[PDB]
């Protein structure tokens, strides 16, 4: 995908994850599940939903078409009519059929980046307190519990508070 | 071994697929569908108005006031018209209606009209009304009949037949909608015996409208068993305009006609066989009642109310969720 | 320890952008490429005044309505201005036959120049100097008409005799001119203005033919008028000439234009003032660099495009996220 | 933000920083302050001011209504003519809302990919010579010059020249 | 001294370039022109089929049957017509073809007539139909005749003429486009030595069609010596639909006429060569032969074209910018 | 560029790289050299050749001019045929220019983001075992071989087999 995080550096999606475009999924000796990053996911809601209805905001307009006969000393301005109408017909077809393609890929690397940016923001409070596994996981260099994976959810994970405990076990292995 | 935290995305049992510009069929967890391809063929109410149905009768046929058109005679509100594509009755007299599209066209503008007598019979003097009647007009129940809005004058018993003048004043607010005619006999016999002898004429005007024909005597292919033909004539007397009818003779002179209520409403005339029903519409194309929130119709460019944009595509659909990559079961 | 640290640009303004996923965004920079504001006035475009018709219709002038004489004689024109309230036109009553495509023609001008075309003693035997009616005054005299027209009727003595008249267009020039056929209410005045018998107009050049006789009737009155004129118009193409031939109801042409040829015709009441523009719409001037107007589809010159918008800003700038200051 | 910078993992904007769009902010025992990398402000300049002119080029073309009159037997081509001007208006007006909308997603994105690839330049060149603080800020584990801060900004960071004062502060923490 | 490995771009020797919203005259390394900008200066078939070269006559010339374009007299099939512009052949006796430009427009979206004898000269009694040629008329081999298609019709050596009468059905499947006039002599003496005296007309109908006219005597410019007129007409008899045909003087009467058979028809007005070669694309101004999507070359064309658009150029960047070292 | 690679931290394209658009090139005792990426460079020219396929299709109708003649009475439809061909005349000029600008703006930050995103997953591979420098380039904390250089572009690189004496040498 163009941010190369859905179905890139990260495989697969979660059937799981019911409640979010995007999400945690974690594992600990508490337990497991899934968890949708609510602050992104609304974010990405409004900005499609203001995109839906610019786009049905700004096509609501309509090229009227008339029933209007035309005898047979008529051709040329029938002809004028026929071509124009189809003309106004071929245009907006154009238009719509264009802007779905081209709105249907940048909504899709929007996706891929809000995954991406989200995937960056957890790496960095991370640091060497936990290990890159591949597919956009981290495993821990120490014991983090239901509150410590909270906290990397929310923002407020404690890099200082677990770094001793961290280095030992990087150590041992 | 470890606590494990992954970042990742939604997926689902969706199997719609969008295109994009890099990539075709491509699935989604969410999506809308912006066009709608879906119709009810029917006609049905606009704004709480019935449409006319003109049923076996033409656009002609109705306004000139064919003798089988009596099912329609009279008034007449309606949001759009309805002309089935095989009606039979419509100019039954073999003629020309003179500037047809241009009639269909104002017609169509009409949300209204009501029928009047403009000019009675009596006021053309000196000539003979009551024989004003053909066999290729017949109304349901007689063979000879003629146009319930025009009176076919011929000269009396007297050779001559006298010059007839007649007058009206639209005092009203509305403009009247009003028809004439000018015969064509095949013969100079045919001339002779139905008006004087002579150059004929017939002359009309307003304030702002003049007319002036005279007849062309040949005889024409047979047409529902007439070699003869009638030139027939329209017209719009606005608000405050006085109408003089003059003539020598092969007059087809106005006898009704109509106070016309134009539309705030674009206004259509639709040519169709779909049935009228007790339905109403927001949106009415020729081909189908939509009923949608749609942005797009692929259904018809034809229609009246209000409507979605027509365009040729068969789908447009726009992604909302993401690409959908559920995992493999087995 | 010491910091470095990577950021962007904020400030005071205030201006907003839309953008496909969000509304009201504040940026620091933006261009509105759209124009709302006009003067509500006519200026000269290309430094040439505009024709003011005043209180004239197009009809009015180009036919020489008597009271249109401050119109009459040469004009030069960057385009035409008809007063929606004029009074003066067609003052017997009457068809201007084709008048739509006679309106364009003429919108298609820069300039006409008014000539004698026919001089009133091209025709022989009749009477050029009592062609006046009370429907056409003049500001002064109660019975006038048309000034580039002739009304002929017969000498004093019957009959009227076959007239006949030649203008061949030897000029750079095409020629607008005008005739008309008078059809009389009643029989009466056919006999007394006109011979007894068949009448008719005919004319005709190189690529047109024309031929009319009397449609006598009477209708409504009219500035007191039963009988009507059929009015005509033609454009005598250079190189190209001209007969005309009656014998009566003829309404000859006297004066007609050396025409010389995208003009407008503006139906308004705005000012005309001592001004210049560059852009003239049928609403005001436009004085702007802007790429769209929403003022007016109805301009000469050269104006931006005309679209329905209320706004069309363009960010150039970044969103505006200014500190927060207490 | 989609690149997540620009009222994302930077939160605010600098009023302070009056010279340029994209800018380094700098505290060092010699004093501290803001200034603008010219570079990627200049060629941010040129691509806006660009795309400005390309499409007040592309839209100097005018469709032209005309005065016309028509006459009581002319409504189909008078009806012919409104519904011709009507539906060049309709198109001109979608085109230009539309591109006003579409350009202005992509221009503020621009601006959010800028930063954040200032923001890159810097932290592939720092490496573990220096703390990753939140909102786009580094705190050097060693000392750092004017020189030094001179060296970040026009990429000639020297790493070894600091690997070692660096590490020992780092952890002797 | 480590080993290294790199990740980088493609580079080459392309000095093509394309623009950008955000950016002008880029090198790319590799792109796509989308428009076509050149033509080949001539006309060709087009569904292996050759266009009709109207020559030295206008299509006026050519359907009424002007005794100069007999070159072309006859049956006709066609992908496009040529009309050159300085043509001399067409209306040869002044006077105005009445709906011209309807005429026109109905002749192309043609593809081919067929012609024939509608009125044989023996379907008018009492009148000479072997005197009506005139001197603005000549063929190439007599300086005084008449149009193909038509019959000046002209009073008996004894007089009078007497009301005439002709009927055709059309029983085939082909509309028939025919041509018929009304003489407007100068003179009443010219009036009165061709045809009787009194009032005359000429009277024609269909199923769906009504025509009268009678003569405008009057003298008007000298063009090809005439300072008489003809007022010429053309109509079409629907399949079914029968003519007929009264008139007591002044009728040019339809002889021959056309079954008509009518996708897009084209009109060139052109100098342009006709060669002998095929095309699928056929412009105003030449041929294109081309895969292109956009083209620059005309607006008004017969086949399969691109679209015309203004540009002079619509390359798309296929590749990544070229930065070679 | 947007993404920042192409004319960005990778200063240069590599005009010895003949067979793709975005690839490798190494260093090592045996020698130096260039090798496209397969899948990214295939997966591009699917990308670019269906957008072109796309713009072709959707630019696949075309307005009808015509040159039917008008008459001296027929000035007012005459101009409006005039004005109505040049108006879809102006529209499709736009349509088509302004779409070929976007696309191209498009298409080059497609390219920079490929490159980008090959170069990430080579420094996530690598981890430690290499140093990044400043533009694109990883220069190894260990020997590596031919086949190691391979499985580095094949993306089964064996981080834990060089672990140690990669350790070893960042110590040094
Ligand atoms: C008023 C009058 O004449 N009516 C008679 C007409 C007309 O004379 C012819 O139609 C003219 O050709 O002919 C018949 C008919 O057609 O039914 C009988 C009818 O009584
Ligand atoms: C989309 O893909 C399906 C197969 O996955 C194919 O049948 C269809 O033709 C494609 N595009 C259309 C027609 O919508
Ligand atoms: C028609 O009626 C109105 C109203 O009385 C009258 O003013 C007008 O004179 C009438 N028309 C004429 C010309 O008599
Ligand atoms: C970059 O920084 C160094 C260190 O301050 C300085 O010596 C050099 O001149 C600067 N390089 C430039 C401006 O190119
Ligand atoms: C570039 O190299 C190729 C390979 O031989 C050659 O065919 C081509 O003409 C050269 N093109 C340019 C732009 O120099
Ligand atoms: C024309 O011919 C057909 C069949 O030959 C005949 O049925 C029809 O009545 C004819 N039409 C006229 C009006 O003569
Ligand atoms: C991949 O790399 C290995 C070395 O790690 C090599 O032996 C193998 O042939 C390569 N195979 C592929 C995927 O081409
Ligand atoms: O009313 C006159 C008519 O009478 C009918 O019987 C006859 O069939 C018609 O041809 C016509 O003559």
């Amino acid at each position: 995908g163009i941010f190369g995080a859905i179905a890139g550096f990260i495989e697969g999606g979660w059937t799981g994850m019911i409640d979010g475009w995007y999400g945690y999924h974690h594992e600990n000796s508490q337990g497991s599940g899934y968890a949708a990053d609510r602050e992104s996911t609304q974010k990405a809601i409004d900005g499609i939903t203001n995109k839906v209805n610019s786009i049905i905001n700004k096509m609501n307009t309509q090229f009227e078409a008339v029933d209007h006969e035309f005898s047979n000393l008529e051709r040329r301005i029938g002809n004028l009519n026929k071509r124009m109408e189809d003309g106004f017909l071929d245009v907006w077809t154009y238009n719509a059929e264009l802007l779905v393609l081209l709105e249907n890929e940048r909504t899709l690397d929007l996706h891929d980046a809000n995954v991406k940016n989200l995937y960056e923001k957890v790496k960095s409070q991370l640091r060497d307190n936990a290990n890159d596994l591949g597919n956009g996981c981290f495993e821990f260099w120490h014991k983090c519990d239901n509150e410590c994976m909270e906290s990397v959810k929310n923002g407020t994970y404690d890099y200082p508070k677990y770094q001793k405990e961290s280095k030992l076990n990087r150590q041992g292995i | 071994p470890g606590d494990k935290i992954c970042i990742g995305y939604h997926a689902n049992n969706s199997t719609t697929q969008v295109d994009t510009l890099l990539e075709k069929n491509v699935t989604v967890t969410h999506s809308v569908e912006l066009l709608e391809n879906q119709k009810e063929k029917r006609f049905c109410k606009i704004m709480n108005k019935a449409p006319l149905d003109l049923k076996d009768c033409t656009i002609e046929g109705w306004i000139l006031g064919n003798p089988k058109c009596d099912l329609l005679l009279g008034d007449q509100s309606w949001s759009y018209i309805v002309e089935r594509p095989n009606a039979q009755n419509g100019i039954c007299y073999p003629g020309v209606l003179n500037e047809l599209e241009e009639l269909k066209a104002f017609i169509g503008s009409g949300e209204r009209v009501e029928r009047f007598e403009m000019f009675p019979k009596s006021t053309w003097a000196g000539v003979d009304t009551s024989r004003g009647v053909t066999n290729a007009c017949p109304s349901y129940t007689i063979d000879s009949s003629f146009y319930r809005n025009l009176v076919w004058i011929v000269k009396t018993d007297s050779a001559t037949y006298p010059v007839i003048k007649g007058t009206y004043n639209n005092t009203g607010t509305q403009p009247i909608l009003y028809f004439w005619g000018v015969h064509h006999p095949l013969d100079t016999t045919v001339q002779d015996n139905l008006y004087g002898s002579g150059d004929k004429y017939v002359r009309m005007g307003t304030e702002s409208m003049n007319f002036a024909k005279s007849p062309e005597i040949a005889a024409r292919p047979a047409v529902n068993g007439q070699r003869s033909r009638i030139d027939y004539y329209w017209s719009v007397l606005r608000p405050g305009e006085t109408l003089n009818v003059e003539s020598n003779g092969n007059l087809i002179a106005p006898w009704y006609a109509y106070k016309f209520v134009s539309t705030n409403k674009k206004g259509a005339v639709f040519k169709s066989d779909l049935p009228i029903e007790n339905c109403d519409a927001t949106c009415q194309t020729i081909t189908g009642v939509l009923r949608t929130n749609k942005t797009f119709q692929n259904v018809s460019p034809l229609w009246i109310g209000e409507c979605p944009k027509y365009v040729k595509s068969e789908s447009l659909r726009l992604a909302t969720g993401l690409r959908n990559v559920p995992q493999i079961a087995t």
